[PDB]
RNA sequence: UAUAUAUAUAAAUUGAUUAAAAAUAAAAUC
């Protein structure tokens, strides 16, 4: 058996009662408004748990199963606030023990359904600068630093490249106040990593010649475009690549 | 590609690769994918529906089938091999941008690439279907990333109305403080949990009528001056950048803020390096996805046989 | 100690400085007398071999004191993770062959034509000591791996190289010698893998690919360590070395 | 009933079984290889804990008989390598298949 | 350097009287 199942919230919510004929509302919209909470004149939803980003280096990921759909807290005191029959937000009768007892792994789990998905730790700027100094200045290999800091070699090389690019951008004053704010904010939203031959002929060039020929040695029977090769231009297996300029070319 | 149509419908409840408020609610209320009481074909169809709604929705079905790779890569807990069903889409440039938190959604990443705001190893790339190889460096224009991650820039009229309300509320607070400073100080300290000059320091603010002030931005900029908001209209400190100018994060950013395992990101420069293709290891899969392993298993079974 | 002393009947382990001086005197007499009789250095060395072999049997039980029992005795602290006791036991109950032969040459030069009494005391102390065979060297290498002591590993590889020159090693067959050398090389590879010096381990593996057959069992730890850091080039090189077959 | 499972994911070897007119040919599979079998066999493997399998059903395709034959084949048409080694008086290394490149 | 702003009135397309929706779909804004 299978049928269309409108994705109503799995948790309890306040369904529509008798409606004035012109409301033209839906239970889904009411559930969305209950999850969102009241909206400000500025357009914000301060009541919601997740409206504002975290700053304690611990992510704030949705936990609909643990909180049973109650996603409204006081913006300042950060204490739970449930809808009441009078229509106001107020303290809950009994506080959910599940929300105090949260496993450390689940805090790094972005999506409630998938446990295997987890966020990655963000390296501190000091560690990146230390890696830059260790590699470029002290001449250490990527293997030794990767073993030293519990890191992987491709990540070490990427860190080297990124720190070099950051140094260049800081040289040109390209990093701006807004960019600094954005970097700082996204830094505090994530957990922080803890350290502990073929012959070649280059041709003669003459004035006025716009190009120079390059001749590569090759072996007969292996060099050339084959005769009768399959044509995939009109097939779903058509082969596409990108030029050195970056344009798209059929291969 | 497909035309974006009802990507955030609450009734259908599909989850998309996006930071939408409606997408957030759809993800929040979903719970899990219900596979009980369904035949094998129905289970496979539901799994395909959900996973393709999230993974590569903008791709056409036949194009995804051609791009689909029946093989999977991996490198004590059980390794989730079949979460790698959609790992092939992760090397695409737009997907890399989205996973690097340089775009609010894969569609916005596609638009950023198509409009010439993205570079890969220093050469401009204008094709979202471009595929990255390990070690490839890509970067985005900083203004585009700030717009994608920053809050929306208000218009002059809306921000003027917000400033009217702000001036009004400041005047109300000033009146309350001046009339009864005792209870105001008591409330302030209680919320945190005397000198009469404090209430003298507070100053009223001239109420503003927008009918005469409309159409002239510098006049309003000079007239509006609040202790936090000095000499600019709400959200328009410098009305020439494409975002809410006093830069604050877009709303509902924390639910989707996920740091990838296969990309290394430098947000100061809006640069990133594609370390590797996502792989599956014991107890973890580097393919970010909101669906559990059985859903990907059923989608893989569907796409092995083309829905046969 | 109770077993060494045959239940206390032999007072070999109990020692005194008076006994030390008197034994040094007696053995100086015996050896500096012996120095002249022998036809050549080889014959004097043979006399010293017989002397030490008979002395050790006279002083300590032959059956109880041997390679196997000493191996277990020294293996105790390694499992118990006590380096000081292991080193004390190793020094006290084991003698290195090359040092002994060097002492024989030195005493030959001294007699035929404070250090002298030290050499005499060495020859006297041989009654408490067993020659360090290849298995005991491998055991000390295992102790180096367990304790993560670079100094011990360096000293052990020096002593192993010197022991290779000594006659007891060359007495054995070529195949046994190759097997023991391969075991030592694998132990060194494991040591460098634990120390994190993967470059040194791959260097050892590559340098001796032809003379030693490298299997995946020996390099499994190295492969795991290299995969954990994702050094695909080194992994490919090592796998090519092992699996070229 | 408990069923033998090789590496907790698949059957130990190829199984050719006969049940009341249903011929089951079930082949083991590599890690990551999904369940590619009759839907009844797919559900039975899902409940049993078998993750990797291939197979084909010949002659009768009755769902009830397929299910009973699948259970009985898992129970009698299967033997652990430990059992084989102990019965033949050999070590597990002697009965493991050697790799050929 | 305040900030869960709160009150009013007015309206509110198709279906329906609540798990019956169309529908964030429109408009509008950037
Ligand atoms: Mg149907
Ligand atoms: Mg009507």
């Amino acid at each position: 058996f299978s049928r269309r199942r409108i994705a109503y919230p799995f948790y309890p919510f306040k369904k529509l009662g008798r409606q004035h004929p012109k409301k033209h509302d839906t239970n889904l919209k009411t559930a969305m408004r209950q999850f969102l909470g009241p909206k400000n004149y500025k357009g914000e939803y301060v009541m919601n748990k997740y409206f504002t980003v975290p700053t304690n280096h611990v992510p704030n990921y949705i936990k609909p199963d643990l909180e049973r759909g109650q996603s409204l807290e006081h913006p300042v005191t950060k204490k739970p606030l449930q809808l009441r029959y009078d229509g106001t937000l107020g303290p809950p009768p009994v506080e959910n023990k599940r929300l105090q007892n949260i496993f450390k792994d689940r805090l790094l789990q972005p999506f409630p359904s998938n446990p295997h998905c987890k966020t990655n730790y963000v390296l501190s700027p000091q560690l990146k600068q230390s890696i830059f100094e260790e590699i470029t200045v002290e001449g250490l290999s990527a293997q030794q630093v990767s073993q030293k800091y519990g890191l992987k070699i491709p990540r070490v090389e990427a860190i080297v490249k990124l720190v070099s690019v950051e140094n260049s951008w800081n040289r040109r004053n390209r990093v701006s106040s807004d960019l600094k704010t954005m970097d700082e904010t996204l830094y505090r939203m994530f957990p922080v990593f803890d350290s502990d031959n073929t012959k070649v002929i280059y041709g003669e060039l003459v004035e006025g010649e716009r190009s120079q020929y390059k001749f590569t040695n090759a072996k007969v029977g292996k060099v050339g475009y084959r005769y009768g090769s399959g044509n995939r231009d009109n097939k779903k297996d058509r082969r596409i690549g990108f030029n050195k300029l970056g344009q798209m070319v059929y291969i | 590609p497909r035309k974006a149509n009802l990507l955030k419908s609450l009734a259908r409840g599909r989850v998309r690769t996006s930071f939408n408020k409606y997408n957030l609610f759809n993800l929040y209320k979903k719970g899990g994918v219900d596979l009980k009481s369904k035949s094998l074909y129905q289970q496979k169809w539901t799994a395909k529906q959900e996973t393709r709604a999230y993974h590569g929705e903008h791709l056409t079905e036949k194009r995804w089938q051609t791009v689909f790779k029946p093989k999977l890569d991996s490198v004590i807990k059980e390794t989730p091999f079949l979460l790698q069903t959609f790992a092939v889409l992760e090397k695409r440039l737009d997907f890399a941008l989205f996973r690097a938190m340089f775009a609010s959604s894969v569609r916005q990443a596609r638009q950023f690439i198509l409009h010439g705001n993205v570079r890969v190893n220093g050469v401009k790339i204008k094709h979202p279907s471009y595929t990255l190889k390990p070690g490839d460096m890509f970067s985005v224009k900083p203004d585009k990333v700030l717009e994608a991650l920053g809050a929306k820039k208000p218009s002059f009229q809306e921000a003027l109305k917000i400033d009217k309300t702000q001036i009004v509320l400041w005047n109300k607070y000033v009146k309350e403080a001046k009339t009864e400073p005792k209870e105001v100080w008591e409330k302030k300290l209680e919320n945190f949990e005397f000198d009469p000059k404090w209430a003298k320091n507070l100053k009223y603010h001239d109420p503003i009528k927008l009918s005469e002030l409309e159409g002239d931005e510098p006049k309003a900029r000079k007239l509006i001056n609040l202790p936090w908001q000095k000499n600019y209209v709400y959200g328009r400190q410098d009305p020439k950048k494409p975002f809410f100018t006093p830069w604050k994060p877009r709303p509902f950013l924390s639910p989707f803020a996920i740091l990838p395992h296969h990309l290394e990101i430098s947000f100061k420069t809006c640069h990133a390096v594609y370390l590797r293709d996502p792989v599956a290891r014991p107890g973890q899969s580097e393919v970010i996805s909101p669906f559990d392993v059985p859903v990907h298993e059923r989608a893989y079974m569907y796409y092995l046989r083309n829905g046969k | 100690s109770f077993n060494m002393e045959n239940g206390g009947t032999r007072n070999t382990l109990t020692s005194s400085n008076e006994a030390a001086l008197e034994d040094i005197k007696k053995y100086r007499q015996l050896l500096d007398s012996f120095a002249q009789e022998a036809e050549d250095f080889n014959e004097f060395k043979f006399k010293v071999m017989y002397e030490v072999t008979k002395m050790q049997r006279e002083s300590i039980n032959v059956n109880v004191f041997n390679k196997i029992s000493l191996h277990t005795y020294l293996s105790i602290p390694i499992n118990l993770k006590q380096q000081k006791e292991f080193l004390r036991r190793l020094t006290f109950f084991t003698f290195q062959q090359h040092e002994f032969e060097a002492v024989i040459k030195r005493l030959y030069e001294g007699y035929r034509n404070n250090l002298i009494m030290h050499d005499i005391w060495y020859i006297t102390c041989l009654r408490h000591k067993i020659m360090m065979d290849t298995t005991l060297y491998e055991l000390v290498m295992k102790a180096a791996i367990e304790f993560q002591n670079e100094d011990l590993a360096k000293k052990v590889w020096n002593d192993r190289g010197k022991f290779r020159t000594t006659v007891p090693f060359l007495k054995m067959d070529q195949r046994i010698r190759i097997a023991k050398d391969q075991k030592f090389a694998h132990l060194m590879v494991e040591f460098f893998t634990k120390q994190g010096k993967y470059s040194d381990a791959i260097a050892i593996i590559l340098s001796s690919k032809n003379r030693f057959n490298w299997t995946y069992s020996m390099v499994r730890n190295l492969h795991k360590a290299l995969e954990e850091i994702e050094d695909r080039n080194s992994v490919e090189i090592l796998l090519d070395v092992v699996n070229k077959k | 009933k408990e069923i033998p499972r090789y590496e907790n994911r698949t059957i130990y070897g190829d199984i050719d079984f006969r049940y009341h007119g249903v011929k089951l040919h079930l082949r083991s599979a590599k890690p990551g290889f999904g369940l590619r079998v009759n839907h009844v066999i797919f559900e039975i493997c899902e409940c049993a804990g078998i993750k990797d399998l291939s197979g084909k059903v010949y002659k009768s395709r009755n769902d009830m008989n397929i299910a009973k034959g699948t259970i009985e084949a898992f129970t009698k048409a299967q033997k652990t390598l430990d059992e084989v080694a102990l019965g033949r008086g050999k070590k597990l290394v002697d009965v493991r298949k050697v790799y050929y490149s």
